[PDB]
């Protein structure tokens, strides 16, 4: 869209606790046809399950990466939204699959 | 990636062969011995480095690497540990299985 993608915005935005990659860490030097970005919120216990070929209850039924997915994936604290003691729902993906 | 002239996270950050390389690269499928049901975390690889490796150099530094702009100490404000473990599992596919 006449977009040149700069990832300094992402390092500036928040202190991301998780940052995995399969290509390279700078991940800006790299052209590709599309970035096909996806986002979602997960419990911070199954973070390692969002990986190519990784088995688990999370991702194997909801959102999986089949193999050789461009590795780059990132995760930061969502506490600013999650504050209700009884909870709520808005950002939830399909719970699980049969 | 264990071949002359290749690039990637191992060719760039862990182990590189020279372009003018004579020798043999022998890969054995080791799932029976290296994988654990809980994951074998004894094997680590470098995911972050400031520059590419030269032929046959061995970088064993564990100093924290920062991907961001503000020089931080410790871990988690864009400061990351340069090495990551890989939990090898018997249930991984051929491309994710361990090889010696
Ligand atoms: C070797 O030492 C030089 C210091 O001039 C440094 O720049 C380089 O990264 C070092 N390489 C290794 C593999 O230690």
């Amino acid at each position: 869209s006449n977009c040149v993608a700069d990832y300094s915005v992402l390092y500036n935005f928040a202190p991301f606790f998780a940052f995995k990659c399969y290509g390279v860490s700078p991940t800006k030097l790299n052209c590709f046809t599309n970035v096909y970005a996806d986002s979602f919120v997960i419990k911070g216990n199954e973070v390692s399950q969002i990986a190519p070929g990784q088995t688990g209850n999370i991702a194997d039924y909801n959102y999986k990466l089949p193999d050789d997915f461009t590795g780059c994936v990132i995760a930061w604290n969502s506490n600013k939204l999650d504050s209700k003691h009884s909870g709520n729902y808005d950002y939830w993906y399909r719970s699980f699959r049969k | 990636q264990i071949a002359p002239g290749q690039t990637g996270n191992i060719a760039d950050y862990n182990y590189k062969l020279p372009d003018d390389f004579t020798g043999c690269v022998i890969a054995w499928n080791s799932n029976k011995l290296d994988s654990k049901h809980s994951g074998n975390y004894d094997y680590w690889y470098r995911s972050f480095r400031k520059s590419k490796l030269k032929p046959f150099e061995r970088d064993i530094s564990t100093e924290i690497y920062q991907a961001g702009n503000k020089p931080c100490k410790g871990k988690g404000p864009n400061c990351y540990f340069p090495l990551e473990s890989y939990g090898f599992r018997p249930t991984y596919g051929v491309g994710h299985q361990p090889y010696r």
